[PDB]
C-alpha cells in the first residue's frame, strides 16, 4: 500500500496553475503510485445536490468523476489528492483499482517526477 | 474532473 509513503512524497502549497496544487517533496519513479484521490463513492446523480450543500456552507467542494454514473467525493473526507490540478501535457493519470473488492482512485506517475514539480493530470 |  502507500498511505504511509504518500505523506513523505508529496506536498500541498501555491500552484501557479490555480489555487492550491499537489507538489513533489522527494523524487517519484515512472510507475510509481503517487497517492490515492480519497473519498466516498455517491452516485453521480447525487453530485448536483451535494455541490448545491457545500456551495451553501462555503465548504470547497472536490470531486471525482469515476464515470458517468459513480464519482468520489472528497469534500469532506479527502486527502491531498484532491488539489491535485489539470494539465493536458500531464505526468500523472487516474486509474480505479480493486483491492479486496473495493474500488479506489489511485494516482500514478507517467514520466519520473522530480523534487518541487506540480503533479498534474488529465481530466477529461 | 473536479466539480462535477
Ligand atoms: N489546469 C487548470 N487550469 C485552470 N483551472 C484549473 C486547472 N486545474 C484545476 N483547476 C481548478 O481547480 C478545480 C479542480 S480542484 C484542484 C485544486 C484547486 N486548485 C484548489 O485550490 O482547491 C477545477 O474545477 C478548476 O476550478
Ligand atoms: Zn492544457
Amino acid at each position: 500500500a502507500l498511505a504511509a509513503a504518500s505523506a513523505a512524497a508529496v506536498g500541498v502549497y501555491r500552484s501557479p496553475i490555480h489555487g492550491r496544487g499537489l507538489f513533489c517533496k522527494r523524487n517519484i519513479d515512472a510507475g510509481e503510485m503517487v497517492i490515492e484521490y480519497a473519498g466516498n463513492v455517491i452516485r453521480s446523480i447525487q453530485t448536483d445536490k451535494r455541490e448545491k450543500y457545500y456551495d451553501s456552507k462555503g465548504i470547497g467542494c472536490y470531486m471525482f468523476r469515476i464515470d458517468d454514473s459513480e464519482v468520489v467525493d472528497a469534500t469532506m473526507h479527502g486527502n491531498a489528492a484532491r488539489f491535485i490540478n489539470h494539465s493536458c501535457e500531464p505526468n500523472c493519470y487516474s486509474r480505479v483499482i480493486n483491492i479486496d473488492g473495493q474500488k479506489h482512485i489511485v494516482i500514478f506517475a507517467m514520466r519520473k517526477i522530480y523534487r518541487g514539480e506540480e503533479l498534474t493530470y488529465d481530466y477529461a | 474532473v473536479k466539480r462535477c
